[PDB]
RNA sequence: UAUCUGGUUGAUCCUGCCAGUAGUCAUAUGCUUGUCUCAAAGAUUAAGCCAUGCAUGUCUAAGUAUAAGCAAUUUAUACAGU
RNA sequence: CAUCCAAGGAAGGCAGCAGGCGCGCAAAUUACCCAAUCCUAAUUCAGGGAGGUAGUGACAAUAAAUAACGAUACAGUUGUAAUUGGAAUGAGUACAAUGUAAAUACCUUAACGAGGAACAAUUGGAGGGCAAGUCUGGUGCCAGCAGCCG
RNA sequence: GUCGACGUACUUCAUAGGAUCA
């Protein structure tokens, strides 16, 4: 039953699909920037200063 | 990114004042956008063009 | 890439690159202008009615 | 720093009024007892 | 700028809302009317159920 | 905070995306039992918005 | 307008400097329909009083300035602050306003008879589009202050 | 089922009937969740598919060291410690 | 079925411990350690996701806080207190010590920790009453529905 | 095809009797 749902259209397409939006939102000075740098040097191997 | 096409030559000879067209570079989500010119968008926190 | 001809020089001028620009394209029911029926509460968190 | 009041907090919601005797059952049943027996006073 | 012109008219109507807000509401939205309140005759333009 | 709180409300109302809580500043803490308690009861309460 | 479900919030503040300590989503709701025109209404009522009482039938003074006036409101439905209903009969000629009613039940003088009545209202076009991109400060734009502000910024 | 409640008429009793009220366990789910001891974690009859890391190595006085290994040395020019 | 590839070839088996997919809707940590239990080896010594330790949705179970003793006040010897007096204590914080392989926790304990004791117990059910308010019906002033809206 | 038979799952109608009183 769980599996069930609304019946909806997916229009991402099938090739060559956009990137991902990733918002990184927060309260001022909670590290939102350095979560940024961390995540882009893992992905990339390069630090963005 | 951003850019502005405003030849400098306009913005001299009337001035800062007048309006300026510009290029907007990203790629698209959703579903497609029509390739004909004339499609009415809006700009979140600027208006309707 | 998309050109927008007509628009305002304060966001040329007073353009931050922190704050997002997001474009949306519009239906045609979105261009029209008129009354609003809705059902609407106020927030439960709200101080004040 | 906006940190979140009580109602935010704790989110009790909409909720009825309960008397504080609610909170401690003991007090609860010693107040019916002692009702009770006045009530047998008067039987 | 055009947008300052937008500005300009916006403001002036803000103006007018606000007193519009401060002014003492008019005789039919005081909910209890008597004739004296209300000009004499004020029914006989107005359409009422 | 507020702020956290206000832009899970505006998601949940235009449609909600997927959310991830980040918890930071965790090496403030100078007890580790205050730690756990903290983690548990921002862990619970995150439960109930997303 | 935008198409019907759509789902929307509200704020009333969006300026830093008056954004203080509480919540800022201040509503919620889901649009049902676009329409061009609206009929809202609004009670309207009219209050008088009694002074001349022939058992059911009264004279009553105070709804109108003039026969112009009683003279649509005939046969019009009344009742009193106590419940007992009735009805506009007739205009009498001296003096202007005053009317002769009958009442289900004969009327005391304290009482007091109410006409009721719907008024239209209208919805005011008042369309401020949000462009913080536009301003400098980007953080504090402001529109139509509220109501409360008003009154205590002009004290 | 029992007990209790209610309906069976112009009313009250005595029968009978009718309806609701019992149960732990199991599955799913909702709201709440402060302290001490203790303890488990299956399930689409899908034994369906797996990124990544780890899960099986082992030398005593007592099988084989000229490691161009280490450190001790003339306790050791066959070796002798590790 | 499926990974790498210079396309010539090469490498696969989590119904082991963690952790993913199987949906677009969901649930333990990709944690520490061999200190105990025992197992393997040439072996007292090395290794052991076997196993233990801690973390994590109220699985199933045990015990058990959220106040106790008075005075005053008000009301029909009973009830009610955002009244009032000074005594008690742990939830929590924390020197320390104990605990442990190292830690967390427990048991101890200096110093803090209580009147709205806001240090703010919950989940269900039943029954009211209020209006210049709203709707429906009719052997007048009534009845039904209901009443966050006067 | 508002098709027939069967299987399955449900809905429904048949409850008042004696005594006293007015
Ligand atoms: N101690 C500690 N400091 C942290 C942590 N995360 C961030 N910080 C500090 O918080 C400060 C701000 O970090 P940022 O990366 O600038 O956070 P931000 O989201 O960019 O803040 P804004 O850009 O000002 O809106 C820095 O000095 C960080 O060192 C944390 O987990 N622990
Ligand atoms: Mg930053
Ligand atoms: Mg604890
Ligand atoms: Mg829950
Ligand atoms: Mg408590
Ligand atoms: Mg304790
Ligand atoms: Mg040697
Ligand atoms: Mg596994
Ligand atoms: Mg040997």
């Amino acid at each position: 039953e769980r599996k069930l749902h609304v019946p909806m259209v997916d229009r991402t397409p099938e090739d060559d699909p956009p990137p991902f939006i990733v918002a990184v939102v927060g309260p001022p000075g909670t590290g939102k920037t350095t979560l940024i740098r961390s995540l882009v040097r893992r992905m990339t191997k390069s630090t963005l200063n | 990114r951003f850019t502005d096409l405003t030849h400098p030559e306009l913005i001299e000879t009337q001035g800062l004042q007048i309006d300026r067209k510009v290029a907007i570079y990203g790629y698209l989500h959703g579903t497609p956008l029509p390739s004909a010119p004339g499609t009415r968008v809006h700009i979140a926190g600027v208006g309707d063009f | 890439r998309i050109v927008f001809e007509k628009v305002p020089m304060e966001f040329v001028k007073n353009f931050n690159p922190k704050f997002p620009i997001v474009m949306g394209g519009l239906l045609p029911t979105e261009i029209k202008f008129g009354i609003v029926k809705a059902r609407l509460r106020r927030h439960r968190w709200h101080k004040k009615i | 720093k906006r940190a979140i009041n009580y109602q935010i907090l704790k989110n009790k919601g909409l909720t009825p009024k309960r008397n504080k005797d609610n909170r401690n059952s003991r007090v609860k049943k010693r107040k019916k007892y002692q009702k009770a027996q006045k009530k047998l006073k008067s039987v | 700028s055009s947008f300052e012109k937008q500005q300009i008219e916006i403001r002036k109507q803000i103006e007018q809302l606000e007193n519009e807000a401060v002014a003492e509401k008019k005789w039919s939205l005081k909910g209890e009317v008597k004739a004296k309140d209300r000009p004499e005759d004020a029914l006989l333009t107005e359409e009422l159920e | 905070e507020m702020e956290t709180m206000e832009f899970l409300n505006i998601a949940q109302h235009h449609g909600m995306p997927r959310v991830l809580g980040v918890a930071t500043h965790l090496d403030l803490f100078k007890s580790q039992s205050t730690l756990r308690a903290s983690k548990k009861r921002l862990k619970h309460r995150f439960w109930t918005e997303v | 307008l935008c198409s019907p479900n759509t789902p929307f919030c509200g704020v009333q503040i969006v300026a830093n400097s008056d954004t203080g300590n509480g919540f800022r989503i201040a509503a919620t709701g889901i649009v049902e329909e676009i329409d061009v025109n609206i009929e809202i209404v609004k009670k309207l009522k009219l209050v008088g009083f009694p002074y001349k009482i022939f058992k059911n039938t009264a004279f009553i003074k105070d709804m109108f300035s003039s026969a112009m006036e009683v003279a649509r409101f005939e046969g019009a439905q009344i009742k009193t602050v106590s419940g007992i209903r009735g009805e506009i009969k007739r205009a009498l000629s001296k003096p202007e306003g005053h009317y002769r009613a009958a009442f289900e039940d004969k009327i005391l003088m304290s009482d007091i008879v109410i006409l009721r009545s719907w008024y239209p209202v209208r919805v005011k076009k008042f369309y401020n589009p949000v462009t913080s991109l536009l301003l400098k400060e980007k953080t504090e734009w402001k529109g139509l202050r509220l109501t409360g502000q008003i009154r205590a910024a002009m004290n």
